[PDB]
C-alpha cells in the first residue's frame, strides 16, 4: 500500500527547510 | 457575520474594510519596526523545543512575570555563512508587524554579540506534525477545520503583499483551544512582483519553484493543496527517499488519490495541485473566493472560524504552565555569548 511505502521511506520524520 | 450567514457576497465590503484597516496597522509597524524590547538575563532557559541549521527554539520563563515563552535563538555567524542575512531580517521585520489569530505572536526581540533573539508566545499543544504522524491521518471534517484557518491566514498575509513559502505540518502549532498557530517565518517575504529564491520544503514546493521560472503567491496555494492532501491521506502526494525523486513527481503533473477521499476533496485538490498557473485556485480572477466557495468548504462558517467559535476536533493535553509533553526531546547545548561583537553591520536593523 502507499501508506506502507511511506512508512518504510526515509522521510517520515521532521523535514528540514531547504535553500540554495 | 450574520450578514454573510444570510447570503454570500454581502460581506465583501466588510472583509475589504477589515483588510484595509489591517494593512494600515501592518504598514505603520513595517515602516518603523520595534527593536531591543528585552534582554537575555530577563529569561530562564528551560528546554529546547526545536532545532535548525543555524539556530534553535527554547522554552523560556520570563523571570519578572512568570510567563512562559518560546525563544528562537539564531547564531549570527551561522546565518552569514549560510547566506541567510536578508531572510532573517525579513522574518523579524514581518513578525513584529503582523497581527492575526492564527499566527504566533512575537512578544520581544533583541540581539547580543553572538546571537539574534525572537521571543514568541509559547504554544504548548505541539506541532500538527507530531499529532498527524501518531494518529495516521485526519478525517475530512478534521482536515477542513485546519485548512480553513490556513485559507484565512493566507488571505491576510497575501493582502499585505506577504508570501509565506514554508507551509508544512512541522510549522503549525496547536493551541489550548485546538486552533492553528502558524510559526517559522524564515522564508517570509514582502514582495509585489515575482521572486526567484529556491526555498521551502521539498514535498511542498510548487513546480515553478523547482523549474526556476520565477513565482508569486500562488506557491502558497499549491502548498495548501499538499497540506490538505497530507492531512487527509496521512502521507504527502509526492514522496520518495531523496529530494531529486520528489521534484520529478511534482513536475510530472500527476497525482493519485486514496479511495477514501471524497469527490469534493479530489476536485479541490486537482484545482490546488495544478501545474498550470492560469488554472490554479487562489490565482484566478476571483482569487481566494474560488477556494472559499468550493463544495468541499460548503459546511465552513468562515467568520466563525476567525472568531474561534467553532468546536475544535481535539484539545491537546495540558499539564499546566511550562509543560513540554507535546514536544519531542532535543540535545541541549549551552548558549555561549562571545566578548566580541560578531557581524555587527550585517544585523544593524535587527
Ligand atoms: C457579517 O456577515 C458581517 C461582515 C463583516 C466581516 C468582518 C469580520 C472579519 C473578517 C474576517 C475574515 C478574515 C480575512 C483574512
Amino acid at each position: 500500500t502507499t501508506y506502507a511505502d511511506f512508512i518504510a521511506s526515509g522521510r517520515t520524520g521532521r523535514r528540514a527547510s531547504i535553500h540554495d | 457575520g450574520n450578514a454573510a450567514a444570510a447570503k454570500k457576497g454581502s460581506e465583501q465590503e466588510s472583509v475589504k474594510e477589515f483588510l484595509a484597516k489591517a494593512k494600515e496597522d501592518f504598514l505603520k509597524k513595517w515602516e518603523t519596526p520595534s527593536q531591543n524590547t528585552a534582554q537575555l538575563d530577563q529569561f530562564d532557559r528551560i528546554k529546547t523545543l526545536g532545532t535548525g541549521s543555524f539556530g534553535r527554539v527554547m522554552l523560556v520563563k520570563h523571570k519578572e512575570s512568570g510567563n512562559h515563552y518560546a525563544m528562537k535563538i539564531l547564531d549570527k555567524q551561522k546565518v552569514v555563512k549560510l547566506k541567510q542575512i536578508e531572510h532573517t531580517l525579513n522574518e523579524k521585520r514581518i513578525l513584529q508587524a503582523v497581527n492575526f489569530p492564527f499566527l504566533v505572536k512575537l512578544e520581544f526581540s533583541f540581539k547580543d554579540n553572538s546571537n539574534l533573539y525572537m521571543v514568541m508566545e509559547y504554544v504548548a499543544g505541539g506541532e500538527m506534525f507530531s499529532h498527524l504522524r501518531r494518529i495516521g491521518r485526519f478525517s475530512e471534517p478534521h482536515a477542513r477545520f485546519y485548512a480553513a484557518q490556513i485559507v484565512l491566514t493566507f488571505e491576510y498575509l497575501h493582502s499585505l503583499d506577504l508570501i509565506y513559502r514554508d507551509l508544512k505540518p512541522e510549522n503549525l502549532l496547536i493551541d489550548q483551544q485546538g486552533y492553528i498557530q502558524v510559526t517559522d517565518f524564515g522564508f517570509a517575504k514582502r514582495v509585489k512582483g515575482r521572486t526567484w529564491t529556491l526555498c521551502g520544503t521539498p514535498e511542498y514546493l510548487a513546480p515553478e519553484i523547482i523549474l526556476s521560472k520565477g513565482y508569486n503567491k500562488a506557491v502558497d496555494w499549491w502548498a495548501l493543496g499538499v497540506l490538505i492532501y497530507e492531512m487527509a491521506a496521512g502521507y504527502p502526494p509526492f514522496f520518495a527517499d531523496q529530494p531529486i525523486q520528489i521534484y520529478e513527481k511534482i513536475v510530472s503533473g500527476k497525482v493519485r488519490f486514496p479511495s477514501h477521499f471524497s469527490s469534493d476533496l479530489k476536485d479541490l485538490l486537482r484545482n490546488l495541485l495544478q501545474v498550470d498557473l492560469t488554472k490554479r485556485f487562489g490565482n484566478l480572477k476571483n482569487g481566494v473566493n474560488d477556494i472559499k466557495n468550493h463544495k468541499w468548504f460548503a459546511t465552513t462558517d468562515w467568520i466563525a472560524i476567525y472568531q474561534r467559535k467553532v468546536e475544535a476536533p481535539f484539545i491537546p493535553k495540558f499539564k499546566g504552565p511550562g509543560d513540554t509533553s507535546n514536544f519531542d526531546d532535543y540535545e541541549e547545548e549551552e548558549i555561549r555569548v562571545s566578548i566580541n561583537e560578531k557581524c555587527g553591520k550585517e544585523f544593524t536593523e535587527f
